[PDB]
């Protein structure tokens, strides 16, 4: 998931936005 | 903006900044 | 434990510490 | 909500558990 | 995105998140 | 300055981009 | 609560949250 | 010690409590 | 250096930065 | 105490050294 | 003071504490 | 640079001061 991707890889703020309410 | 590595609490801080008043869900794998 | 004041990002940092792998939801609007 | 009892007032780590999934 | 309040170290943390490898300058006096 | 629009008032991550090099 | 990995400043933040007004001692090895 | 254990291994908030004043 | 305001967890973060391996004590009650 | 001179007032990193062990 | 390892946002926090009102430039390599 | 040195190696607060305005 995003928690794993962001740490083992890299992620964008746009991808993080998918997890806003 | 740019891509980045966010581990542990740093990811939660990033979600807080990006989502703001909207709030967010933090859901790590198993 | 004790009680304390947790504002902004400090609150989400605390949620991360307390919930960890269980995950959590941060919903200011509620 | 979680805010009304942490930033304006005070809250415990025990209460924070209420917001875990 | 949305707008929010960023004081002290929280502002520099946000600049780091937004700018990343591009770098940034933090100038309070300005 | 960056402060006059973030701590005393409010600022967006978009505006923060103005301070990147 | 849950177990977790706490390195560097993150451990100090955790101690601050857990101890509160009680305060704490941060004592790393040699 | 606790500082090393928490980083090289894992630790609980209950173990951290042993270091409150 | 200069002087600044350090509240809550920011104070312990600063103590960690300044003391490091020497360790430190955080005692609000005192 | 350390608080009375940092959160309510202002303190220097030099003064913080006073709390190292 | 002591030497230390400062990665990611932790370096920015350290610069903020050391520089204070003076401000600083955060400039990572390529 | 300093950003790389501080993370891959170690650095002092005095070295960081070279990057204050
Ligand atoms: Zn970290
Ligand atoms: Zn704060």
């Amino acid at each position: 998931g995003i928690v794993e991707q962001c740490c083992t890889s890299i992620c964008s703020l746009y991808q993080l936005e998918n997890y806003c309410n | 903006f740019v891509n980045q590595r966010l581990c542990g609490s740093h990811l939660v801080e990033a979600l807080y900044l990006v989502c703001g008043e909207r709030g967010f869900f933090y859901t790590p794998k198993t």
